[PDB]
């Protein structure tokens, strides 16, 4: 019912003029609250070799509302569903519109980094992460070598 | 100006079922549970008393495909019925069937699975003979 936020304007400038690391976050052009986004896997994480692909969108109340993010990228992760949905306190119960875009893509990049088995999304990998920490973290590694591209 | 697109629509919808809302005589959840892109899903329509449809159910599949929700879903019956929009052959709900050739965006499946089930309750549709229980096409 209006032009796009101001807020929503420089979060979306400053998203490609002061970036952050490992993280690109752009607008489709057709519709600017929908983000194209890409996350780099962490180093001396399982996911370390891929780029992952992910896509997120900013509701009308934004930022009184939080964004909406899931992954496109298959993944294998205790705290990321078969859908790629992200089970993240910033989204939920700890936002604010004191946080912004790039407060959640650093936290999601965290996640990555920091698997949480005990407090699960997908029960099926948390169980295998409890029982077989080893082979549920080469599996994750195998997944990002069949589903993430490839860093050069 | 302001439009959800698809795959956060199809979340719309995936997760209002998953909060126990929605109507008690159909429901749809999706086929693949890991299709990341929530293309197939499926669908179950409670038939309507006092019926030749009553305490029966029907299986449904509905394929939301990259345009979806501007453009409609297809829509293809899994469970055999006998319903003039239904093809007899393929179990394909046919595009002139009012909910499809009407089609608006703020249609959601829930829109669809109930109409579909109100096509079954009509003085004419109710008094179809129906084939076996576990049939499919």
């Amino acid at each position: 019912m209006a032009s796009l936020p101001k807020r929503i304007i420089k979060e979306t400038e400053k998203l490609v003029s002061d970036p952050v690391p490992g993280i690109t976050a752009e607008p489709h052009d057709d519709n600017l609250r929908y983000f194209q986004v890409t996350i780099e896997g962490p180093e001396q994480s399982p996911y370390e070799d891929g780029i992952f692909e992910l896509e997120l969108y900013l509701p009308d109340d934004y930022p009184m509302e939080a964004p909406k993010v899931r992954f496109l990228t298959k993944i294998y992760h205790p705290n990321i569903d078969r859908l790629g949905r992200i089970c993240l306190d910033v989204l939920k119960t700890n936002w604010s519109p004191a946080l912004q875009i790039r407060t959640v893509l650093l936290s999601i990049q965290a996640l990555l980094a920091s698997p949480n088995p005990n407090d699960p999304l997908a029960n099926d990998v948390a169980e295998d992460w409890i029982k077989n920490e080893q082979g549920a973290k080469a599996k994750a590694r195998e997944w990002t070598k069949l589903y993430a591209k490839k860093k050069p | 100006m302001s439009k959800v697109p698809r795959n956060f629509r199809l979340l719309e919808e995936l997760e209002k079922g998953e909060k126990g809302f929605g109507p008690e005589s159909c429901s749809y959840g999706l086929a693949d549970s890991d299709d990341i892109t929530m293309t197939k899903w499926n669908g179950t329509i409670l038939g309507p008393p006092h019926s030749n449809h009553e305490n029966r159910i029907y299986s449904l599949s509905i394929d939301c495909g990259p345009n979806y929700p501007d453009s409609p879903p297809k829509v293809t019956f899994i469970s055999k019925i006998n319903l003039p929009c239904v093809n007899p052959t393929t179990g394909e709900v046919q595009t002139d069937f009012h909910t499809l050739r009407d089609w608006k965006r703020a249609y959601t499946m829930e829109t669809l699975l109930l109409d579909l089930r109100k096509e079954m309750a009509t003085p004419a549709n109710k008094k179809l003979r129906q084939p076996k229980e576990g049939e499919t096409f």
